[PDB]
């Protein structure tokens, strides 16, 4: 046997129980945010493509 | 200066961004890019992260050390640039043995490298680095659940392979049955539905990073006041956790076909299945045995980073003592004695969840990371927040 | 050369547009801008 996992385990599981730890009006607040975020960053993707696309070549069927 | 200032300097950088996008190539590239390379992309992102990694590990080794003076700073800034047109000209003349893309790459990484240190001092997080890496994963998540132009995998029946979309599926499927149950005609991955998926792993992410101590903390000489210092959770910011994962593959799959030269199938198979096979995998001991394999890889990169380039024990002894910290019902010292606990066991059991990330790739549609975008939407809480109270 | 501590004014905003625009269309052999 190896002592130190045993120990491990117990000081990391109990370190979650120092932590503030989320409340419900505040784990809707970060929530909400992360919705927005990704749907800006969504429209990188869609918008680029008319301009890249009868530039580069003419072959596309489109 | 100004929130109204500082949002502008982020404009500039994000309409920039957006219009613009071993002895073998990297996995973990891929992930950060999101084009491998277009016909104006010219490797955008690729040298600011390679060059500010290989730094960071030369610069936190014992060493050398950045010193309080200007000049380590300037030396190690200008040491980053060197390093990142090197790492793009090493890179390029490869693909060479043509004519337009080679004669771009020069003047595209003269706009890069500036650019990258106009969001480091226009704006305070993030990083040049940072909003590329959001943009680039939040673009191929979402360019998959509306219209991809190749193929719309999951639900079928076409073999065009050119049109085949999700919205364009969605309005012949109404003129025949439902195939947005749990049926679909030949299943392979149901793009609609990874993406619910997508958005679950997420949810569990942010309510650890919700998860942090702070402490009140007393000074020495005077007693009367109080001040604090926030102890995060997480450590070595998640990015050698989740590239030490990808860059040992690669130095085992790469090596095979190089002891010929001094076999693609059996020999990766037998010492790793790549990732997730589903819910009823594949394997029914060797999925296992890598499983158990990766965690503890990931978990291990964590433990031996903080020491020799990471914050530890030292790093953050150093911090306190300069405006004399002390306890109220202890001493500096032995604050240290407490987080020799904290850092390795907070640190590594950190790391257990990016590895569970990477493993998940039918229940998340990101191209690798976890890590890089998330690091981008706490940066996000943070400055969402100066905008409110200002507001208000 | 690396004497500027500081990187943010006007000045390099107009120095990233000026190279941004010959990037997009003066060296593309696509669309006729430059001929060999």
């Amino acid at each position: 046997f190896v002592e130190p996992s045993r120990q491990f385990v117990k000081d990391s599981i109990r370190l979650v129980k120092r932590c503030t730890k989320p409340d419900r009006k505040e784990f809707q607040k970060i929530a909400m945010a992360t919705a927005i975020g990704f749907a800006i960053m969504g429209f990188i993707g869609f918008f680029v493509k008319l301009i890249h696309i009868p530039i580069n070549n003419i072959i596309v069927g489109g | 200066i100004q929130f109204k200032e500082k949002v502008l300097w982020t404009a500039i950088t994000l309409f920039i961004f957006l219009v613009c996008c071993s002895a073998d190539p990297f996995y973990w590239m891929r992930v950060i890019l999101a084009s491998n390379r277009g016909t104006l992309m010219e490797l955008g992102i690729s040298p600011i992260v390679t060059s500010g990694l290989i730094m960071q590990l030369l610069a936190g080794a014992k060493i050398i050390e950045v010193g309080d003076t200007p000049k380590d700073r300037a030396l190690f800034n200008g040491a980053q640039k060197l390093f990142g047109m090197i790492i793009t000209i090493g890179q390029s003349i490869v693909y060479v043995m043509c004519l337009l893309i080679t004669i771009q790459l020069f003047v595209a990484g003269l706009i890069v490298l500036l650019l990258d240190e106009l969001l480091q001092k226009g704006y305070g997080l993030g990083s040049g680095i940072s909003l590329f890496i959001a943009t680039n994963i939040c673009e191929t998540i979402v360019w998959k659940a509306f219209s991809p132009t190749t193929v719309n995998t999951g639900r079928g029946m076409e073999f065009e392979g050119a049109i085949i979309a999700l919205f364009h599926l969605l309005a012949t499927r109404t003129d025949k049955v439902r195939a947005l149950r749990e049926a679909f005609y030949r299943q392979n991955l149901p793009n609609l539905m990874n993406l619910i998926a997508t958005i679950f792993v997420f949810a569990v992410v942010i309510y650890f990073q919700g998860f942090r101590v702070d402490l009140p903390i007393k000074s020495a000489r005077y007693r009367g006041q109080y001040n604090t210092y926030p102890i995060k959770l997480f450590y070595t910011s998640n990015i050698p956790i989740i590239l030490q994962s990808a860059l040992v593959s690669n130095l085992y799959v790469i090596s095979q076909m190089l002891s010929a030269r001094f076999p693609v199938g059996g020999l990766c198979h037998y010492l790793s299945p790549p990732e997730s096979f589903g819910s009823v995998l594949e394997d029914p001991v060797h999925a296992v045995v890598y499983i158990v394999f990766m965690l503890g890889s990931c978990a291990f990169f964590s433990k031996t980073w903080i020491e020799v380039s990471g914050s530890s024990a030292k790093d953050v002894a150093k911090q306190l003592k300069e405006q004399q910290m002390v306890m109220r019902g202890h001493r500096e010292t032995s604050m240290v004695h407490e987080l020799n606990r904290y850092i390795p066991t907070a640190a590594a059991f950190g790391g257990l969840c990016i590895g569970a990330l990477s493993v998940l790739a039918d229940f998340l549609g990101a191209i690798g990371s976890g890590t890089g975008i998330l690091l981008a939407v706490t940066i996000i809480y943070q400055y969402f927040e100066i905008f409110v109270k200002e507001q208000s | 050369e690396d004497s500027p501590g500081l990187k943010v004014g006007p000045v390099p905003v107009l120095v990233m547009s000026l190279l941004f625009i010959a990037s997009v269309f003066m060296l593309h052999i696509w669309g006729k801008y430059t001929r060999s």
